[PDB]
């Protein structure tokens, strides 16, 4: 029994692609765990499953080391996952977006974002409405 | 009338009734009105100067025992002369009934603390002090509860704004918490909601 | 002259918000004087300025530990001047999530007096299945403790499909749970020593200061508002109240700990007795139709508008309603003056009474005495400022 | 240069340290406070982050104002706040603390703590859920890490 | 129907009396609190590996808010105010008038959400699907100003979150 | 009689004495306030403040109200003398953060609309 | 026992509301007109008290 | 449908753009200005108008339960189409 | 007058004051205090900023949302200046060191940033420029930071010949150089004064009467490209304020002289500090110098301030450096000081 536990850790080192791989996993995600490989993201972010573990541990992500701009190596965040396995992940539904794929919309973003705060690109809010009160503009010529 | 209507209770509504007849026989001296509402609810109009008499007979006599003092609290109605009104609510355990005791006063009169006949009280008085600025003469300790030390004003009254009239900042200048006279970015938007057609004729009011 | 100190409100035993003023004789408690009002958040005024519904999640925020039971007494108070019924399907939802609800209180209380004393374990371990009801109240509503489910004419939604298998799984492992717990603390004579004979309160005290609920049960006073006034369908369901014979925090805890069981048993009945139906009143006055009516039926539009606009107008008059909510006697005295706002409305605590009286508690008792007590009057104060 | 390569390498180790060991003070307010404690329950598990709760202000990090905050507290918050050793940080948790939230209007009601103390991160959610509040304090992890003294102080 | 809790009385018997002191000296109730917890301490831990798995949640969540559209792109507002009359934090703040082509369309429409509650009632009231609150929770800020929206934030969370607004409606529309 | 009962005091000479008790009380606390809180203000700023205070309400006439302002200020005391108080609601007297409000017409005309 | 007071009432000094909110301040007592779009009288029933228009502004953030 | 102002500022689908004089635009150096791309009523011009063999139409924005209040469009004016007063879309009868 | 700048509200947080402020240096000591005042009014301050930002937090509550915003700039480059000057009316300019850094000397951060700073805003239409020179500044004096403060003066001057130029003294607050400085020396047994501190004249000023007064020249028209001196009520010999120091703080007071040269000596050896010097030769000229008195220039009191003097604002920064025992000591117990008024 002990035995087959040791050869399931040395299994486990195997499967993640050699030691290499398996410390990478182990010092981004700090999990070392193998599941089937539910499917691969539009960003680079991986999606596993394993139904044997308890509610909670049975679905999970690999992040992409690279989104839109920045190095994601060590520095992953929630709002890297896009909205359709973002539903997958979070165990809203039992369908990933491999089997039954979202509706396709023209104005549906082709590229999600992560939560842009601290950048450049944060949002500020402003008034969107126009003037409401326009002055009396004096003429340009002389009155006298 | 079975499925979306309350059912009603003749059998509360008579006992009721009749225990607000035999409190209101007993106390001729203090007690103006006896109601009983729709949904059995037995109510008590009294004089002031009978808050300490009433109250004791409910929680001493042998067949009232309204032990328990459920909740204590005032209603602020700027119409009335009296402006404050001061209600009771009472439970009895030995007979699992409800009253409910109310009187009236205004913003000079005091009210004789119940804090001898009901140990509970002594909070919600304060609490009344605190938010109507209705006095209790002897009481144990009458001062402030829920308000900020040093608060101006009741904030429970009718003409008493909803945002008040100062605002708390920290300062770095005197490096403390401030108060200052209220500024709001976005001021509170009031609705008329009330429409202009009558809803229940049932209350309909004399046209004078 | 005796030490004057503040305990609280940054104090872990003070939860959150409580002044304490304390005049100790060495650390024997001579005096104790409880400043609140830092959390207060003139919640009655602003219900003033609100309609009927739009009033609905203050009482959700009133006692963050026990939501679905402030919405059912709101609720019920608000039907009670409506003079209206809910559905009976409704009625049995509101006894399950109020019974679910009282778990999660009793869960919270029990943990966070044993981590108060000391016991820092069991939190742990309960904050688990407290966890699940969370997720329970999710599906139902989708918020985890805040959910305005419970309205003044029913529920809001239907129960998911799939909820009822998950509420039974839950429920019939609950059990070795509480197990657990008391064999971590019944029998400890540690936590005897510090429980036994600890803020010991009489009956005919517990009577006159205003006490209700477990505070009253644990000096033997054979009262509750489940047995005595029923509300929802409390008559239809079996279910034990347990009595104190000491009136110490031991008897509390005790007590405490068989309404969770109790509470696992009206759990079972409603579960299997859940009626078919519509899940809110079929009185489009006062509940608004289905999205498919509203969009298919002019009253239907009109309705909705009217009452998510204005809302419904209530009769004139003045109620007060009390249900046996996990802390003690929760009652509103509410009033209508025929408009579609609320003229008044004045909410009765049981945490306001509760620590009216813990001066008369703590007396000829040591300052961990008092963080006990404390513990087993089972304080929030958001019910206690409001 | 070598001396902006070590004010460099040094900024990263002392960056580390700081946004590893976060020692929230034991406060809370309300509502909030209670999904807070779902935090440190097993399922989230603040505390395999390196996250502690300790009570005193002087061994504190980041306070976390999760809960209304009222007029009359408002000086307690600002006294706990002054007596935390630096380098401190501020996470507001939920809208009352962010805003005012569902009492902006009351009389008694400080309209955001931003009023009382300075803010490192907003949680918004009436309660911001644990998954929330966590989030937030990796966001301000993160945020840590960015920060650049030794390299600023160098090119003084 | 009532039970009593602490109404027992110990047996005064030798052997009794003799477990009793055995208790007393040799501690076998702290005994068993120890076994309890080294018990505990092999179990599985019901910890999970945020942010790499995430706890559950349902179609009914309530998260940030976001501005739909109809499949041909026109935004379905319409600026009839209910969620604006309904919220209880008085959240929302809209503007509206005349479009160019004549629709009915907000010109201002601006949700506080560090005054929002995130109790759902605007899109119960919408009477067109228009507002919606969304399944995304992870959108904390590092400033104020960035938690208040205006209708370009609203319509670009709209955009970007539809894929999963539009399937949570469609799991959930038949309860409503 | 108009059927008006009092609160403590019958006519007016009462109530002036009650105003001299809690004047007194108040004059001898000053300097302990000043010392417990730690204020950099002087003893005589202190009860020039409180002069000032009492002063405001020195237009009443009617004993009732003059009992409530009385009780009022005790209440006031009490929270002093108990530091129920701290720094900042004591220093809320003096208003050292508010700029002054002009009260000429010219200034109100040129700022603003409020009279 | 009574004390007869002969003065007029005066609460003034009780309310805590600033001195500028009473002697700048001016109220007008007023029965509401009907809503001239609906033809409901129910609106008109009551008298009521009501502060004199003071300014509001343009927020510089959100407007 | 962006267009950009004098300026060099984006201008939103309601029209709003700061003027140069406009000291509010500092909010938005070393940051950005949040504007949507995709214009509602350039989107509702492109759908083509629906022919239909009656003079009365039913329109409920589609999917049902999941669209807008259903209401009904008289199609009698042969010099202008019917427009749906929630979702925009345009129906007439075979004209020419 | 732009009417998104017309000035709206009672002056209050929430209102609009017409002020659109560009403030360098506002993490300083006098940055703090300015942006305080600005943020009251209801103004909008542009804090440009080079440091880290942790070290502007305590700049955020001092306004409401969206009335402080902060952008990095650099010194050297003119573009930073242009981004953080493009819309503002005013720009204040409280730039300052009191020592020499390796990147940045005294002619570095009086002439050549506060010049760029006045060319920039002048080429970018602002029309208000406040720059903040010394009393004593003056091109033959033996401090080098006062011979460059004069030369920006008058650089400054040339490039925005509108400017309103104010010159203080000594300011003493909290977070202050002046008392905290002479507090501080009780570390080192005795108080070493170059002929005792008998021939040197001082005349500090309140530092919320300098704020008071920037403020009060922003919003006074007739201020375009006048002059100011900041100065306090009275005049002290520097052993005595020294002295009424020490009294203050409850501290033993134990002067003894120090030659010129041998203080200069220690002023040197401290400068070796690579972080903020304790104190420096130039701080020791300056310490040692008696104030300039130019009564024909304005001063506070014809901006309608009324100079706070040193006795009745000198416990609120003193009483930090008291003893346990000296603690709750209140302010009228310490005797003022010996004045040399005229
Ligand atoms: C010294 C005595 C240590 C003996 C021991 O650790 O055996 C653990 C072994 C596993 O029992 P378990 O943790 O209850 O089973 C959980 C699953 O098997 C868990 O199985 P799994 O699917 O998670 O496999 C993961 C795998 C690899 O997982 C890892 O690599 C992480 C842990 C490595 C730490 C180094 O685990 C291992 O092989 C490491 C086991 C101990 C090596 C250290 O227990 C015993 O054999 C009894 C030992 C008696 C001690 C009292
Ligand atoms: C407000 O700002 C200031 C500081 O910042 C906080 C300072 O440190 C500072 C300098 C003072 C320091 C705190 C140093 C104080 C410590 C001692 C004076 C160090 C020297 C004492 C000896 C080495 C003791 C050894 C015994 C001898 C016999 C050898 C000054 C002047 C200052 O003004
Ligand atoms: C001599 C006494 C003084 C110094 C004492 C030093 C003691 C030993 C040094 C400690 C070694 C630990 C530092 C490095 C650990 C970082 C691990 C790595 O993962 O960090 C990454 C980046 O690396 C760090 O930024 C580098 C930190 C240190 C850089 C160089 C170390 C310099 C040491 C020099 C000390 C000499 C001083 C001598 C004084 C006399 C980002 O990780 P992060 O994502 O965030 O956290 C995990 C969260 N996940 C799950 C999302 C992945
Ligand atoms: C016993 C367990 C712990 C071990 C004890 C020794 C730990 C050694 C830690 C090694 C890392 C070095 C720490 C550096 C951080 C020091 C504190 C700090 O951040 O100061 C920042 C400060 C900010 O200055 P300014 O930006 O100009 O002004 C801002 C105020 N307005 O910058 C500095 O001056 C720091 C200068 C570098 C310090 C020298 C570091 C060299 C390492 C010494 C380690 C000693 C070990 C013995
Ligand atoms: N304090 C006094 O006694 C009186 C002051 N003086 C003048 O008053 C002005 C302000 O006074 P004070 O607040 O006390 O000075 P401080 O030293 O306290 O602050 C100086 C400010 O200028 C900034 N600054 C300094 N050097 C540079 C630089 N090379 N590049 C960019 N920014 C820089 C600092 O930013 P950072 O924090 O990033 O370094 C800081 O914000 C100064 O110009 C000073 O010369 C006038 C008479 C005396
Ligand atoms: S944000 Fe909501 S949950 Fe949090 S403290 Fe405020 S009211 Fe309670
Ligand atoms: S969720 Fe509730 S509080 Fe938030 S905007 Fe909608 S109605 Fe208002
Ligand atoms: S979002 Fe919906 S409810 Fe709100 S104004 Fe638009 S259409 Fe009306
Ligand atoms: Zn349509």
């Amino acid at each position: 029994e002990l035995v087959q536990v040791l050869r399931r850790g040395l299994q486990q080192v195997s499967g993640h692609g050699g030691l290499r791989g398996y410390l990478r996993v182990l010092f981004r995600a700090n999990d070392v765990r193998v599941g089937t490989l539910v499917g691969e993201d539009k960003y680079g972010n991986k999606y596993y499953e394993d139904n044997k573990q308890f509610f909670g541990r049975h679905r999970w992500v690999i992040y992409t080391t690279e989104m839109n701009g920045r190095d994601t190596f060590w520095d992953v965040d929630g709002s890297m996952v896009p909205p359709e396995w973002h539903r997958w992940l979070h165990c809203m539904t039992d369908d990933p977006p491999t089997t039954k794929p979202p509706t396709a919309r023209k104005y549906i973003w082709t590229n999600h974002k992560f939560n842009v705060s601290g950048t450049p690109q944060q949002y500020v809010p402003y008034s969107t409405t126009r003037k409401k009160i326009q002055e009396w503009v004096p003429p340009s010529t002389p009155y006298k | 009338t079975r499925p979306t209507i309350r059912p009603r209770n003749d059998v509360v509504h008579k006992q009721l009734s009749a225990f607000g007849q035999y409190v209101a026989e007993i106390l001729p001296k203090y007690v103006q009105q006896v109601q009983v509402s729709c949904f059995n609810e037995l109510e008590i109009f009294i004089h002031p100067d009978g808050v300490i008499p009433v109250l004791t007979f409910l929680r001493d006599h042998t067949n009232a025992q309204f032990k328990s003092l459920a909740d204590l609290t005032a209603v602020d109605v700027p119409t009335r002369q009296n402006r404050f009104e001061i209600v009771y609510n009472l439970l009895s355990l030995r007979f699992n009934s409800r009253i409910r005791v109310k009187t009236y006063t205004d913003e000079l009169t005091p009210i004789e603390s119940s804090v001898t006949v009901y140990k509970a009280a002594n909070w919600y008085e304060r609490e009344i002090w605190d938010m109507f600025g209705v006095f209790f003469a002897n009481h144990p300790d009458l001062r402030r509860i829920l308000t900020d030390y040093g608060f101006e004003g009741h904030p429970f009254r009718k003409d008493f704004p909803l945002s008040g009239y100062v605002e708390l900042r920290y300062d770095d200048e005197v490096k403390r918490v401030v108060a200052e006279p209220v500024e709001l970015a976005q001021e509170f938007r009031k609705f008329d909601l009330n429409s202009p057609w009558e809803a229940f004729p049932a209350y309909r009011q004399p046209p004078e | 002259s005796n030490l004057t100190l503040n305990f609280g409100p940054q104090h872990p035993a003070a939860h959150g918000v409580l002044r304490l003023v304390m005049e100790l004789s060495g650390e024997m408690v001579r005096k104790c004087d409880p400043h609140i009002g830092l959390l207060h958040r003139g919640t009655e005024k602003l219900i003033e300025y609100k309609t009927y519904l739009q009033a609905l999640p203050y009482f959700d925020r009133l006692d963050y530990v026990s939501m679905m039971c402030n919405e059912q007494a709101y609720s019920l108070a608000v039907e009670k001047l409506l003079n209206i019924q809910p559905p009976p399907r409704a009625q049995w939802i509101r006894v399950l999530f109020g019974e679910i609800t009282r778990l999660l209180n009793h869960i919270m209380a029990v943990t966070t007096h044993a981590l108060d004393i000391g016991a820092m374990t069991p939190f742990f371990w309960m904050f688990e299945e407290r966890e699940k009801m969370f997720e329970f109240y999710e599906r139902v509503s989708g918020a985890r403790m805040h959910a305005a489910y419970i309205r003044p004419g029913g529920v809001h939604q239907d129960l998911p499909l799939g909820l009822l298998d998950d509420i039974y799984e839950f429920s019939k492992n609950f059990s070795f749970r509480i197990d657990e717990l008391e064999e971590m603390l019944t029998n400890n004579r540690i936590w005897r020593n510090r429980t036994v004979d600890i803020g010991v309160v009489t009956a005919e005290d517990a009577l006159n200061y205003g006490f209700s609920g477990v505070m009253l049960r644990g000096s033997g006073i054979q009262w509750d508002l489940r047995k005595t006034q029923p509300y929802d369908v409390y008559d239809q369901v079996e279910f034990d109240v347990p009595i104190g014979s000491r009136g110490d925090c031991y008897d509390r805890y005790l007590c405490r700990v068989e309404e969770m069981r109790q509470s696992l048993r009206i759990i079972s009945q409603c579960l299997n007795k859940m009626p078919p139906g519509e899940i809110k009143v079929d009185d489009a006055k006062v509940s608004p139709p289905k999205r498919a009516e509203m969009k298919t039926s002019m009253e239907s539009l009109i309705h909705h508008f009217k009452l998510y606009t204005e809302g419904y107008q209530v009769p004139p008059g003045a109620t007060y309603t009390a249900i046996e909510a996990p802390k003690g006697e929760f009652g509103v005295y509410l009033v209508s003056d025929g408009s579609s706002r609320p003229y008044r409305c004045k909410i009765k605590a049981p945490g306001f009474a509760h620590l009216a009286g813990l001066d008369k508690m703590s007396k000829g008792h040591m300052l961990a005495d008092v963080v006990a007590i404390i513990g087993t009057q089972d304080i929030v104060f958001g019910e206690v400022d409001r | 240069s070598r001396g902006e390569y070590v004010v460099a390498k040094l900024d990263d180790l002392v960056n580390w340290a700081r946004r590893s060991s976060l020692w929230p003070m034991t406060f809370g307010l309300a509502c909030c406070a209670v999904e807070m404690m779902h935090m440190a329950a097993p399922r989230y598990d603040m505390d395999r982050f390196g996250v502690v709760f300790r009570a005193s202000p002087r061994q504190s990090d980041v306070m976390i104002v999760a809960g209304t905050l009222t007029n009359k507290m408002a000086p307690a918050l600002r006294k706990v706040y002054d007596q935390m050793p630096e380098p401190r940080y501020v996470v507001s948790m939920g809208s009352c603390a962010n805003g005012g939230g569902y009492y902006h209007y009351s009389y008694s009601v400080v309209r955001g703590c931003d009023r009382i103390v300075p803010v490192d991160i907003y949680v918004p959610g009436c309660p911001p859920t644990a998954e929330a509040l966590l989030y937030g304090i990796l966001q301000l992890q993160r945020k840590i890490k960015r920060e650049k003294r030794l390299r600023i102080w160098y090119r003084r | 129907t009532y039970k009593f809790v602490n109404m027992r009385e110990p047996s005064m018997d030798m052997k009794s009396v003799t477990d009793r002191a055995a208790q007393t000296l040799l501690w076998t109730e702290l005994v068993r609190g120890l076994g309890m917890t080294l018990s505990y301490l092999f179990r599985e831990p019901a910890t999970i590996n945020y942010p790499f798995e995430k706890g559950p949640l349902s179609p009914r969540f309530r998260g940030e808010h976001a501005l739909r559209r109809y499949p041909s792109g026109e935004e379905r507002c319409i600026a009839c105010k209910l969620c604006e009359a309904v919220c209880p934090a008085q959240a929302i703040t809209i503007e509206a008038e005349p479009r160019a082509d004549g629709s009915r369309r907000t010109t201002r429409y601006d949700i506080d959400m560090t005054k929002c509650i995130y109790c759902g009632f605007c899109q119960e009231a919408c009477p067109v699907d228009a507002i919606v609150e969304g399944p995304n929770f992870e959108f904390s800020t590092e400033t104020h100003e960035e938690l208040l929206y205006n209708k370009e934030k609203l319509l670009n969370n709209g955009d970007k979150w539809e894929a999963e607004i539009a399937a949570n409606i469609q799991a959930d529309y038949l309860y409503r | 009689g108009t059927s008006v009962k009092p609160i403590f005091s019958r006519d007016m000479n009462e109530a002036k004495r009650r105003v001299r008790e809690l004047y007194r009380a108040w004059y001898r606390e000053v300097p302990n306030t000043v010392h417990l809180f730690q204020l950099d203000i002087s003893v005589k700023q202190g009860r020039d403040k409180v002069r000032e205070m009492f002063m405001k309400n020195a237009h009443v006439t009617d004993p009732r109200v003059v009992d409530l302002l009385v009780i009022k200020g005790k209440m006031e005391l009490e929270e002093t003398i108990n530091v129920w108080k701290q720094r900042t609601h004591i220093m809320r007297f003096f208003h050292e953060t508010e700029a002054p409000r002009p009260t000429d017409f010219l200034s109100k005309f040129y700022v603003g609309h409020d009279p | 026992q009574l004390i007869a007071v002969d003065e007029k009432l005066d609460i003034t000094t009780l309310t805590g509301v600033p001195e500028e909110h009473i002697k700048t301040r001016k109220v007008r007592i007023f029965v509401p007109a009907r809503n001239n779009m609906q033809s409901g009288v129910n609106n008109t029933k009551k008298w009521k008290m009501e502060f004199d228009t003071r300014e509001r502004w343009e927020n510089p953030l959100m407007g | 449908g962006v267009r950009t102002s004098p300026t060099g500022e984006k201008v939103t689908h309601t029209g709003q753009a700061y003027d140069d004089g406009d000291y509010r635009r500092v909010r938005f150096s070393d940051r950005q200005k949040e504007v949507n791309e995709n214009f509602a009523i350039d989107l509702i011009a492109e759908q083509p108008v629906s022919e239909v063999g009656s003079r009365v139409i039913s329109c409920d924005g589609g999917g049902g339960a999941l669209g807008h209040p259903r209401v009904y469009i008289n199609l009698d004016k042969e010099t202008k189409t019917g427009t749906c007063g929630y979702c925009g879309l345009q129906f007439r009868q075979p004209h020419h | 007058l732009h009417h998104a700048l017309i000035p709206h509200g009672k002056g209050g947080r929430s209102s609009v004051s017409g002020i659109v402020a560009t403030v360098f240096g506002a993490t300083g000591f006098l940055g703090r205090y300015v942006v305080n005042h600005l943020g009251r009014m209801g103004s909008q301050v542009i804090v440009p900023y080079r440091c880290e930002p942790y070290d502007t937090m305590h700049l955020r509550p001092m306004g409401d949302l969206g009335q402080i915003i902060f952008m990095e700039w650099n010194g050297k480059d003119k573009d930073s200046i242009r981004k953080v000057v493009e819309h503002s009316n005013v720009v204040i300019n409280l730039v300052g060191r009191e020592w020499e850094t390796k990147n940045f000397d005294f002619e570095d951060v009086f002439v050549k940033i506060p010049h760029a700073i006045a060319q920039v805003s002048k080429e970018a239409g602002v029309e208000k420029l406040i720059h903040i020179s010394h009393l004593n500044a003056d091109i033959k004096s033996p401090s080098r930071y006062l011979r460059s403060k004069a030369v920006g003066e008058k650089e400054v001057r040339a490039a925005f010949p509108e400017a309103t130029i104010i010159k203080p003294s000594d300011i003493f607050g909290r977070e202050d150089r002046f008392l905290n400085y002479f507090a501080s020396m009780r570390w080192f047994g005795g108080v070493p004064l170059i002929s005792l501190g008998k021939e040197t004249v001082k005349q500090p000023v309140y530092i919320v009467d300098v704020s008071k007064g920037i403020i009060n020249a922003i919003k006074d028209p007739d201020a375009k490209g006048k002059t100011f001196a900041f100065v306090g009520p009275n005049r002290y010999l520097l052993f005595d304020l020294v002295q009424y120091i020490f009294a203050v703080a409850y501290r033993p007071f134990l002067p003894y002289p120090l030659p010129h040269f041998a203080y200069r000596w220690v002023g040197r050896l401290f400068e070796v500090s690579p972080f903020e010097p304790w104190t420096t030769r130039d701080k020791v000229e300056r310490v040692h110098m008696s104030d300039m008195t130019l009564p024909h220039l304005p001063g506070l009191e014809d901006l309608g301030i009324q100079a706070t003097p040193l006795e009745l604002k000198a416990i609120e920064v003193l009483r930090r450096h008291r003893t346990y025992r000296w603690l709750t000591s209140e302010m009228e117990d310490v005797k003022p000081a010996k004045t040399v008024n005229i």
